[PDB]
RNA sequence: AGGGAAUCUGAACGAGAUUCCCACUGUCCCUAUCUA
RNA sequence: UUCAAAUGAGAACUUUGAAGACUGAAGUGGGGAAAGGUUCCACGUCAACAGCAGUUGGACGUGGGUUAGUCGAUCCUAAGAGAUGGGGAAGCUCCGUUUCAAAGGCCUGAUUUUAUGCAGGCCACCAUCGAAAGGGAAUCCGGUUAAGAUUCCGGAACCUGGAUAUGGAUUCUUCACGGUAACGUAACUGAAUGUGGAGACGUCGGCGCGAGCCCUGGGAGGAGUUAUCUUUUCUUCUUAACAGCUUAUCACCCCGGAAUUGGUUUAUCCGGAGAUGGGGUCUUAUGGCUGGAAGAGGCCAGCACCUUUGCUGGCUCCGGUGCGCUUGUGACGGCCCGUGAAAAUCCACAGGAAGGAAUAGUUUUCAUGCCAGGUCGUACUGAGGUCUCCAAGGUGAACAGCCUCUAGUUGAUAGAAUAAUGUAGAUAAGGGAAGUCGG
RNA sequence: AUAUUGGCGAGAGACCGAUAGCGAACAAGUACAGUGAUGGAAAGAUGAAAAGAACUUUGAAAAGAGAGUGAAAAAGUACGU
């Protein structure tokens, strides 16, 4: 996840199962101030949901991880 | 002499999933999935591939001009040109039966 | 494989082709209980699940169904 | 997604024909443009009248479908429901030949205002007065009219009225 | 991609406001048996599909950057 | 550029059957040796 | 199987290198449907299991891992199933699938003439489920991980739906014209209703054409063998979706009128219901050039290095060939009274309702421009014991074998001996069924 | 008044005492077996209190020997007798 942030400009949320692609996106424009490119999705082998938010070019994901907290 | 896989989840040999060995920009041999081919459009009461109307997949037409589904005759995109000449015909000596008939018929009731 | 999961028992007694489950009856109303299973009986009863909302009609039934708050005494 | 149908979604959600206005409304069509008349709306013109329609190139009017969709929930609709329910009952008591009890009908019946129509029509009294050029147009021919079996003195009399009303307070002010 | 054999609508697509790069590309080819050559191509990206300009002519393509929009990136290869 | 000839059976037959004539062989006289 | 080395307390069994073999494209190869459910991968580990062992794992413990507007499901219907209306049945529930059901969804209007209570018309079958192999809008190439790829990244695309904006057209103002014709076009309105095409369809045979594989000549690089002969053996030399022009058998149109019978196939059918001939039209199959695109991939070479340290130059080209194999397509000819699923979806014609001008007439199947595309599956395995796809070469008359390239294995307890017996296979003096019920 | 092997809640026994008493004193209607309906186990006790063996030595480790805790390891999770 750690690689995929600083490669590919894309940060890895643990999302609810109930919630979809359009939920995602407005979720992290909304908590984050923060333009989304796109999402993709899948459900973990475990029963949860996995999704890959790639943010715009206008936007570092690398900063924002700094920003919330992990790194 | 490199061997070639399937490349969507169908494993069998239908009418959906033809194959074409096709050699890519990689250097290597990998399958291409063949598109169904498209047919000529049929003259309705002749029963042939019907000229100058393009041959396209049916949803196909939707994309195309109204000059590649049409040629410029009555009954022009849906028959033959010699259907229609055909039926030019028809209709007009039939249309002129029915007058020799009311001429007969006319002829008829002034003897009785 | 004939069988496969139940939605009212999820027992895996849902025949495929018949479209019915073996074990509770799915999907006719009535759950499929026999007298001469009396085993069988035991292992589907009442009390072998949760029992939500039936733990605590005997408490609410002791206190005589009784509404409002209490007062602060 | 799925492949959308063509004609449902832009102009064919955006406006609706009058047959489906008076379909959807569940009203007469003539109780529809009492309504209509009341609540200040009008036909539309779309850039498409074809996307607005179906596909179909036919004689059309579109209302907006916000427009009607809001008609949909309003006092005077129901009030109207009222007034034939009023009706049938009135034509009960006299087809039978009991006058008291539909005497007593009158006396029991209320009728619609116009009040809080005005309110999301005219919001503001400068608004009102905008609307007044035509308002008093009407109302000035209904005073110079004799009454026929179509209208009544009663309403003549009302409407000569408010244009004495009008006349004292410009000739006042 | 598409082919564009047509110069000035090369230049009306470099001044759209919605593009933001360019390109030109040097490459090296022979005519027909004799002798080579340098032969340049002008590839912008279009508002939906990719449009090229292929010019044989070496003077032409010396003309043509130099005619280019200041404001405008332009890349070498 | 394995035989051959008869017969019993349904004139050749059919891996039909039997008998004989010719050839062949460890089946035997009589076993001996080698490999797996 | 062996030799060497590394790891470890410990090595026939772990790993690496070397030797020997085995599978030999009808694989012990690479993919999938079903099925399994985390077996995939890493680190830690040997308590139990993998019938010897083990430091190994399809084991154990802890973590990591499956990303889609274009691939599937989702949609449609098939054979069938199954509610509703009815009718049985003490009943659990069964019959029945359009039936003697009031099964509903659209248009017209100055507001409907005893005054503001809705009138007239159009259409006549029937919910739904049922396919991850049937029908179906649209995605490819290169790259990327310990493990994910048509899903991620870079590049380049396409489809569908929706608002709308501009240019062009609609001609002296009101729905365009050329061609004898087949038909051609940047457009060139078309309601109810009626119809047609695609979807959309048995099987084989030879023949034509195309793509991939195979064989090969020249050339531009690298690896090998060489005492001898050999311009030798091996390897690299690539071009995706999509896009713009262009390329055609068949079929049709005009001229022409034929026996002295002609044309013509591999296969004897074709012609006064118009042949040969002369001239044209059409579909874009499938090819060619161009763009994508050489900027990518490949083969080399040279120059820097504790180093997360790569850079800099080249070449990446020109051809040929077939009773070949694979596959795609075209025109024919047989085989039948066997006449060759359905539906969703899309297009077209007939029709002639309505609409369309003087501070933006009507119409956008023409060109350009804008936005958006949800859910679930996606890991891996898939080997007397379920289904399925791809398929190199040589010698030889050969589908006989024998040998190999690509790729994948070396797994199955080991070691020490080697007498008789037993099973199986050979050979044998002389004689030639004398054996045995019976070569 | 009467019935009441179910439910809610009590009180009792010349009853059984872990092969008994319910199938089940316990991760029991559990593990598991079966396509499925169903079938369906085994398994209680350290000590008063973990005080569950600090530390040293032998071994790759499990463990062993010392040492210690306890009234007792002739109670060391393989634990009452
Ligand atoms: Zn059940």
């Amino acid at each position: 996840a750690m690689k995929k942030v600083e490669d590919g400009n894309i940060l890895v949320f643990q999302v609810s199962m109930k919630a979809n692609k359009y939920q995602i996106k407005k979720a992290v424009k909304e908590l984050y101030e923060v333009d989304v490119l796109k999402v993709n999705t899948l459900v973990r082998p475990n029963g949860t949901k996995k999704a890959y938010v790639r943010l715009t070019a206008d936007y570092d994901a690398l900063d924002i991880a700094n920003r919330i907290g992990y790194i | 002499a490199q061997r070639v896989t399937f490349r969507r989840r169908n494993p069998y040999n239908t009418r959906s999933n033809k194959i074409k060995v096709v050699k890519t920009p990689g250097g290597i041999l990998r399958a291409q999935h063949v598109k169904k081919l498209a047919t000529r459009p049929k003259c309705g009461d002749c029963g042939s591939a019907l000229q100058g109307i393009s041959t396209l997949r049916p949803r196909q037409y939707a994309t195309v001009s109204k000059t590649h589904k049409t040629v410029s005759r009555a009954y022009g995109g849906s028959r033959c040109a010699n259907c229609v000449k055909e039926r030019i015909i028809r209709a007009f000596l039939i249309e002129e039966q029915k007058i020799v008939k009311k001429v007969v018929k006319e002829q008829t009731e002034a003897a009785k | 494989k004939s069988h496969t999961l139940c939605n009212r028992c999820g027992r895996r007694s849902f025949h495929v082709q018949k479209k019915t489950c073996s074990s509770c009856g799915y999907p006719a109303a009535k759950t499929r209980s026999y007298n001469w299973g009396a085993k069988a009986k035991r292992r589907h009863t009442t009390g072998t699940g949760r029992m939500r909302y039936l733990k605590h009609v005997s408490r609410r039934f002791k206190n005589g169904f009784q509404t409002g708050s209490a007062s602060k005494a | 997604m799925r492949i959308k149908k063509k004609n449902t979604r832009g102009n064919a959600r955006n406006f609706i024909t009058r047959s489906q206005a008076v379909r959807k409304l569940q009203v007469s069509l003539a109780d529809f443009r009492r309504l209509c008349i009341f609540k200040g709306i009008y036909p539309r013109e779309p850039r498409n009248k074809k996307k607005a329609n179906k596909g179909s190139t036919a004689p059309t009017t579109f209302y907006y479908a916000k427009d009607i969709q809001y008609l949909m929930h309003e006092p005077v609709l129901a009030k109207f429901r009222e007034h034939k329910t009023f009706a049938r009952k009135l034509t009960r008591a006299l087809g039978r030949g009991e006058v008291s009890s539909a005497k007593r009908l009158e006396e029991n019946r209320d009728s619609y205002t116009l009040d809080h129509i005005i309110k999301e029509r005219y919001p503001s009294f400068p608004d009102a007065i905008r609307d007044i050029d035509d308002a008093l147009n009407m109302l000035f021919l209904f005073s110079n009219l004799p009454s026929t079996n179509q209208v009544s003195s009663k309403i003549i009399n009302d409407a000569q009225k408010i244009c004495n009303q009008w006349l004292a307070y410009v000739a006042k002010e | 991609a598409r082919e564009i054999t047509d110069i000035k609508q090369f230049l009306e697509l470099t001044r759209r406001a919605d593009v933001k790069t360019a390109t030109v590309k040097i490459n090296k080819k022979l005519n027909k048996a004799g002798k080579p050559f340098r032969q340049t191509k002008f590839k912008v990206r279009g508002s939906s599909s990719l449009y090229t300009l292929v010019i044989n002519d070496a003077g032409k393509a010396k003309k043509l950057i130099q005619s280019l929009p200041p404001t405008l990136k332009v890349n070498r290869l």
